[PDB]
């Protein structure tokens, strides 16, 4: 069933050269729109950073989330990695090529799953969808005005590998977006069940808490990443708009909070409104 | 006659082009989330009545394009007599790979008039490689996957006759719903997802005995001149049977078409689109 | 029977020419191949030939006077011998006269076969063997009457060793006779071989059609339809081959393009079975299309419409919807066939039917009824190599990897791959027996191995011309196949892996896909058909033949300079994966699928003569890539090369901007050119860079990012002077010396800045380096 569909708007910023490369004249290319020219950071590699570090989260919580989450009881912190046997008592439980992923297997279990119940589920006979869209970002107009006036919205950094004993240098080239860029990103939630909807918003914000401290792809650990949210909006979409079409959403108005002042420092304040109509 | 372009302006890539099939089972989703049951058997009871919609076609700033007909290939070297062989050669072969047509394009070759193809198809099909990160190890495993990436001002649209109630109680409700989820595709990465708009579209069209199909055509009736489309898609991760349709562009004569209900296991019964949407050609001998 | 025997007459009427030019007995050849055929009925042959010099006598109508002398002759000879009758045996020298006049179309000087491509030159006189010699187009230079005699010896040699049948002569006079001019004039571009390939085909369909001798001597037989021209054309060949999905590397793709040419087979042999037509009736069978002459009888038009209605609900049922055969026939007469006064009637009377197979392709499936017939099956599945579905169960677990469960018609083809090597052709059969791995519309095809005996009534015998270990009442039908692949470890075929490892540089993989440029309008021109089955055998030939010695590394004074990464392996690495006629699709290491584009190109511009054009798309993918995307690009990378110019190739993906007024794809001689200015200075040869340039790729990729300065914006002039201080400051002011100063010329002719077309040749370099 369908209730509306809280809007998640704002901007990435890239405080740190940000790499998502593609292996296609630089020797390692950021991976670009190919009508502009311009980069991108994908609604895929966006998603998949936002679960990778929210499927850890849970692995350290299996324990203490059993009476709050249910089918985190079937799992044993961990992979099936060892024993090549999957939906097997580990956590990490499907095997896709040649990686482990924590999918659950069926619709009884992924509406328990704090992971699943937000980020989706494959399953045999079960196919749960996922609640949140994740968009592709793009720069936003200021940075797309940059390109016009002969900018370089993209370096080409050099790095090298030196030997321990004989300082023999050995170069290679990455290319990286020029850091301090502005991105403009978006994530739909979709309210299905209207009771869990703070537990899967509280769980998304806490997934990109972690991303503020971990990286977005690329080298990250040699200092790639270094991302940060900056909110603008957030609205509601009711169920009311889309029947008469009238412009009664609800918006909260955020233009300069954190992701950690957005969390708890407002969730009460922020969220009154559509807590209230539900 | 005169039409309601329902405009798509993309906000990502898609998966592809939506066909009128994919349409209409996109429109019976949104329509049963905002209202429920009882209006998507009104809204197949409101197909099977009146007007029924088209598939999707590319756009490029004020450029809708529409399909090529299949009534000139039988008529191509008598559509080219004015021209010297050397270059009506090439001409003819170039006229007979083209895919689309502009608005005004299509409105003489609707008439056995001297045309010209577009010289830009409106977006590309690349190929994105994502990748599957183990959790521990950080093991990579790529696949790859294709879209459909449009230009700035390039879109998508699709046409609509019937009466103006059943579209702003229907499918104007539901083009909002659907701004915010997919057309299929990978919905949950950004795909499907777009800005509507509603202009009116007018086209000239010879009034005839036969008729160009602008969506698919699932026929009861042998058409005249066709072009075979064989798909089935998913309804609620049950996959549907492989329907042979009709390409769009395909010539009828005093066709309705028609909608298959399936039952694939579900609650609920399933509808696939077949009805045609029927502009007047002229036609050689056959 | 009259049946063999007027199909033998033709097919030797007009024997005896090549001991006119070698000079063995007095003139007037007509008379020389009666004693010829006289005297190889005498050692070492049956009494047949003897009868058989009638035919060879009683041609163009210089001894035939009064119809009297014919007789005087044969009265002395007793028909009873054979069975023949004192009129039928008269019948038949009547049907051979009329139909060697419906093939010439129409003596002094010797002169020896001059090209269909160019008539101003011609062919010294070769053996049709393939191998070691490519037969390119000289000057003009008459043949020696030494030489004709030992065309002679070997057709003496031959004739008396081969069984007198049908099928059996004709690869022996195809072998001696296709570099033989037929009527010795100014600019014969007619062979010898299809002059009496074609005789021999409208002489036995006169005698299928039921005109009897007072029917030639009244003029009966023309300027009324009596023959019917059939064509047919396979629909959808490029969706059937290619379109499957990231399974069965290589090996199952050529197990495709063999099995789509046994389904052409199938269809052409069931026509020529069923009307009493041997295979000279066969005009051409190339690429999934062929042409018969045929009878105009209600016995065959009832009877083909038979072979269309069961051939086309066989390809309904296994291929749903995936490959479509059009097959027509229009009706044509005697004049219909050469040229009448001053208007091409046979060029007419084909593109009468050729816009009938146009509107048959536009109804792909009229003949079916049950085709928009909606119905329910329950279990219904997808087989996961080539995208169709199947009843659930119908699936057999797979022999690649037994978990997959793949449809039963690709395991015929996976077991069909892993003996392509080890094959000497098929054997056709019934449907329903042992040994069968694939079946076609009308029969099941035995794979006839290296060692070992082969079954069938028909035997089909790949890329020989010898019938060796065939039985001698099996009938033989031989076909000719591109087949280079480069072989594993093993005796079999290399991988999408194993070819990416052994090119230089980076591990990719290069595909090309090319075709013949404007040649409907060549084989339009052509006017009568024995004209139309020379062009359309030579044409054949390139890409069957010819295109296997020039991957053997042959042909070095015809081939000459092209640009090569690294020099030339005694074993490429190239799997040829279909060669049609003119269409080609070729795979292999990403280094030798670039230089083979223009050793390809460059035996083709001299196989003609300079006339006919190619065009190629060239792709560099990843191994790991499914097969149907590494056709729809390479497939658009050939159609963008080919509205732009058609005799042009496209090399490697570029950026340009939107303007029109650059283009991808580089013209033959433009970038051959290109490559002997800019590569040796910059590039030695097998991987390695030159002296002063070795460690400094830190020039070359930034020298792209200049070329990517005239992209953004070609107007702004700014790259013109940083390849002044990049190519200044490393004291290489030497190297390049036009991409530091803008062409004003260029600029007034309106064509690219040069810094536009150096990518071409970088990227290329850059690639083969480690990079
Ligand atoms: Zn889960
Ligand atoms: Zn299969």
């Amino acid at each position: 069933r369908f209730y509306g569909k809280i809007v998640i708007k704002g901007k990435i910023k890239a405080v740190t050269g940000l790499h998502i490369g593609s292996q296609r004249g630089i020797a390692n290319p950021v991976i670009k729109d190919p009508h502009t020219g311009l980069p991108y950071i994908p609604g895929s590699s966006l998603k998949g950073r936002l679960r990778s570090l929210f499927e850890i989260l849970v692995n350290s919580r299996l324990g203490e989330w059993r009476e709050k989450y249910p089918s985190l009881a079937n799992y044993s912190p961990g992979s099936c990695r060892p024993d090549n046997q999957e939906n097997c008592g580990k956590f990490f439980n499907r095997k896709i090529n040649r990686g482990w992923i924590h999918v659950c297997p069926d619709y009884e279990t992924a509406l328990a799953c704090p992971v699943c119940r937000l980020f989706g589920a494959s399953g045999k006979e079960s196919n749960f969808p996922s609640r949140i869209i994740v968009r592709d970002a793009f720069l936003t107009k200021e940075w797309e005005e940059k390109w016009r006036a002969g900018e370089a919205i993209t370096e080409a950094k050099i790095e090298v590998g030196i030997d321990r004993v004989t300082s023999q240098a050995n170069p290679r080239t990455n290319e990286r977006v020029v850091a301090g860029a502005e991105f403009e990103f978006e994530i739909i939630y979709n309210v299905e069940n209207t009771t869990h909807w703070r537990d899967d918003i509280k769980n998304l914000l806490t997934a990109m808490a972690l991303l503020e401290d971990s990286y977005l792809g690329g080298s990250g650990s040699r200092g790639y990443g270094k991302v940060k949210f900056i909110f603008d909006s957030f609205e509601f979409r009711p169920l009311d708009y889309y029947r008469t079409g009238k412009d009664e959403d609800i918006v909260s108005i955020d233009a300069r909070e954190k992701s950690v002042s957005d969390i708890l420092s407002g969730f009460d304040s922020l969220f009154s409104e559509v807590e209230g109509k539900l | 006659p005169k039409f309601i372009a329902v405009k798509l302006i993309p906000k990502g890539p898609f998966r592809d082009i939506p066909r009128a099939d994919t349409l209409f089972g996109a429109i019976g989703n949104a329509i049963s989330a905002i209202h429920g049951q009882s209006a998507v058997e009104e809204l197949v009871d409101a197909f099977v009545g009146g007007a029924r919609i088209s598939s999707a076609f590319p756009y490029s700033g004020d450029t809708y394009y529409l399909p090529k007909p299949l009534s000139v290939e039988p008529a191509l070297e008598g559509i080219l007599t004015g021209l010297d062989e050397e270059e009506r050669y090439t001409t003819a072969k170039r006229l007979r790979k083209a895919k689309y047509l502009d608005l005004k394009n299509f409105e003489l070759a609707l008439r056995l008039r001297p045309f010209t193809i577009p010289e830009e198809i409106p977006y590309a099909r690349v190929d994105v490689p994502r990748v599957v990160l183990d959790r521990v190890t950080q093991d990579s495993s790529i696949y790859f996957w294709e879209e459909i990436r449009f230009r700035e001002k390039s879109g998508v649209y699709f046409l609509y006759s019937g009466p103006r109630e059943v579209f702003d109680g229907y499918i104007a409700p539901a083009m909002r719903f659907l701004g915010d989820t997919g057309i299929g595709g990978k919905s949950t990465w950004g795909a499907g997802l777009f800005e509507v708009e509603f202009h009116e579209m007018k086209i000239d069209a010879p009034g005839s005995e036969y008729s160009v199909t602008l969506s698919n055509a699932l026929p009861t009736k042998t058409p005249v001149l066709w072009r075979l489309l064989r798909k089935g898609g998913w309804s609620f991760g049950r996959r549907k049977p492989r329907m042979t349709f009709i390409a769009e562009g395909s010539i009828v004569k005093n066709d309705p078409g028609g909608m298959e209900r399936l039952e694939l296991g579900l609650s609920h019964e399933v509808y696939v689109y077949g009805l045609t949407f029927p502009l007047g050609v002229e036609l050689p001998e056959g | 029977e009259i049946d063999e025997l007027t199909a033998l007459g033709g097919l030797l009427a007009n024997i005896g020419k090549p001991v006119q030019r070698a000079g063995l007995y007095s003139g007037d050849h007509s008379t020389q191949g009666a004693r010829f055929l006289r005297d190889l009925a005498e050692n070492t042959g049956r009494a047949e030939y003897e009868l058989l010099s009638l035919f060879s006598e009683f041609h163009h109508k210089g001894h035939m006077k009064n119809d009297e002398l014919m007789i005087r002759r044969i009265k002395e000879l007793s028909p009873e011998r054979f069975g023949l009758t004192m009129e039928d045996v008269l019948n038949a020298l009547w049907i051979v006269y009329e139909a060697d006049n419906l093939a010439s179309g129409e003596p002094q000087a010797s002169r020896p076969l001059y090209s269909v491509f160019n008539p101003g030159k011609a062919y010294p006189w070769a053996e049709l063997d393939f191998e070691k010699e490519l037969p390119v187009p000289g000057d003009v230079f008459s043949i020696r009457s030494q030489d004709y005699r030992e065309l002679v010896k070997r057709l003496w040699e031959e004739l008396s060793k081969a069984k007198l049948r049908s099928d059996r002569l004709l690869p022996v006079l195809e072998k001696y006779l296709t570099f033989v001019s037929s009527v010795t004039s100014e600019g014969n571009i007619i062979s010898l071989y299809d002059h009496m390939r074609m005789t021999s085909a409208i002489a036995l369909a006169m005698l299928r059609a039921g005109c009897t001798a007072e029917d030639v001597r009244s003029g009966r037989c023309r300027k009324e339809k009596r023959f019917l021209l059939i064509e047919g054309d396979f629909s959808g060949i490029q969706d059937f081959i290619y379109r499957v999905s990231g399974k069965g590397t290589l090996k199952y793709l050529r197990a495709r393009s063999a099995y789509l040419e046994l389904i052409g087979w199938d269809v052409v042999l069931e026509i020529l079975s069923r009307l009493g037509l041997t295979r000279a009736n066969v005009v051409f069978n190339a690429g999934g299309h062929f042409m018969i002459i045929a009878q105009n009888t209600p016995d065959a038009v009832k009877e083909l419409e038979e072979i269309r209605a069961k051939a086309v609900e066989w390809l309904y049922r296994e291929f749903e919807s995936d490959l479509y055969l059009a097959i027509e026939w229009e009706p044509v007469s005697g004049r219909e066939f050469g040229r009448e006064g001053g208007k091409n009637l046979f060029a007419e009377a084909r593109k009468r039917l050729k816009h009938k197979l146009t509107v048959r392709k536009l109804k792909r499936f009229g003949e079916i009824k049950g085709l928009f017939e909606h119905g329910h099956t329950e279990r219904l599945a997808e087989c996961p190599v080539c995208g169709r579905e199947l009843p659930e169960g119908k699936l057999e677990p797979s022999a690649s990897d037994p978990e997959t469960k793949v449809c039963p018609t690709c395991n015929r083809l996976v077991s069909l791959g892993g003996n392509l090597p080890k094959l000497l052709g098929f054997g056709r059969t019934a449907k329903n027996d042992a040994g069968v791995l694939v079946e076609g519309p009308f029969s099941g095809f035995v794979p006839y191995l290296q060692g070992g005996r082969p079954v069938g009534e028909q035997i089909l015998v790949k890329n020989t011309l010898n019938p060796g270990e065939i039985p001698e009442s099996a009938q033989f039908v031989p076909y000719f196949v591109a087949d280079y692949f480069k072989k594993d470890p093993k005796g079999g075929v290399a991988t999408f892996e194993e070819l990416s490892m052994a090119s230089t540089g980076t591990r990719r993989l290069g595909v090309m896909k090319g075709d013949v440029d404007r040649l409907g309008e060549f084989f339009s021109s052509m006017d009568s058909p024995s004209k139309l089955a020379t062009a359309s055998r030579f044409m054949d030939y390139f890409f069957k033949g010819y295109i296997g010695a020039i991957i053997e590394g042959k042909f070095g004074y015809i081939i000459g300079d092209v640009p090569s990464l690294r020099d030339w392996p005694e074993e490429p690495d190239i799997v040829v994966v279909y060669a049609g006629g003119d269409d080609f699709f070729i795979v292999g290491a990403w280094d030798q699928i670039f230089e083979l584009a223009f050793r390809v190109r460059r035996a083709f511009n001299a196989y003609t003569g300079g006339k006919l054009t190619l065009s190629v798309g060239l792709g560099y993918f990843d191994e790991r890539t499914p097969i149907y995307r590494m056709a729809d690009v390479v497939s658009e990378r050939l159609d963008t090369a080919k509205d732009e110019g058609r005799n042009r190739v496209f090399v490697v993906g570029r950026s340009r901007p939107l303007d029109g007024k650059h283009k991808l794809s580089y013209e033959w001689n433009h970038y051959e050119e290109l490559w002997r200015t800019y590569a040796p200075r910059i590039y030695a040869g097998n991987g390695r860079l030159k002296g002063k340039l070795e460690s400094k790729k830190g020039l070359l990729w930034k020298l792209l990012e200049i070329r990517e300065l005239y992209v953004r914006d070609p107007n702004d002039v700014r790259w013109a002077y940083l390849t002044a201080y990049l190519l200044g400051r490393h004291g290489l002011s030497d190297l390049f010396p036009e991409l530091v100063g803008i062409d004003t010329k260029a600029v007034e002719r309106k064509e690219p800045q040069p810094v536009y077309w150096v990518d071409g040749v970088l990227k290329i370099v850059l690639m083969a380096v480690r990079r």
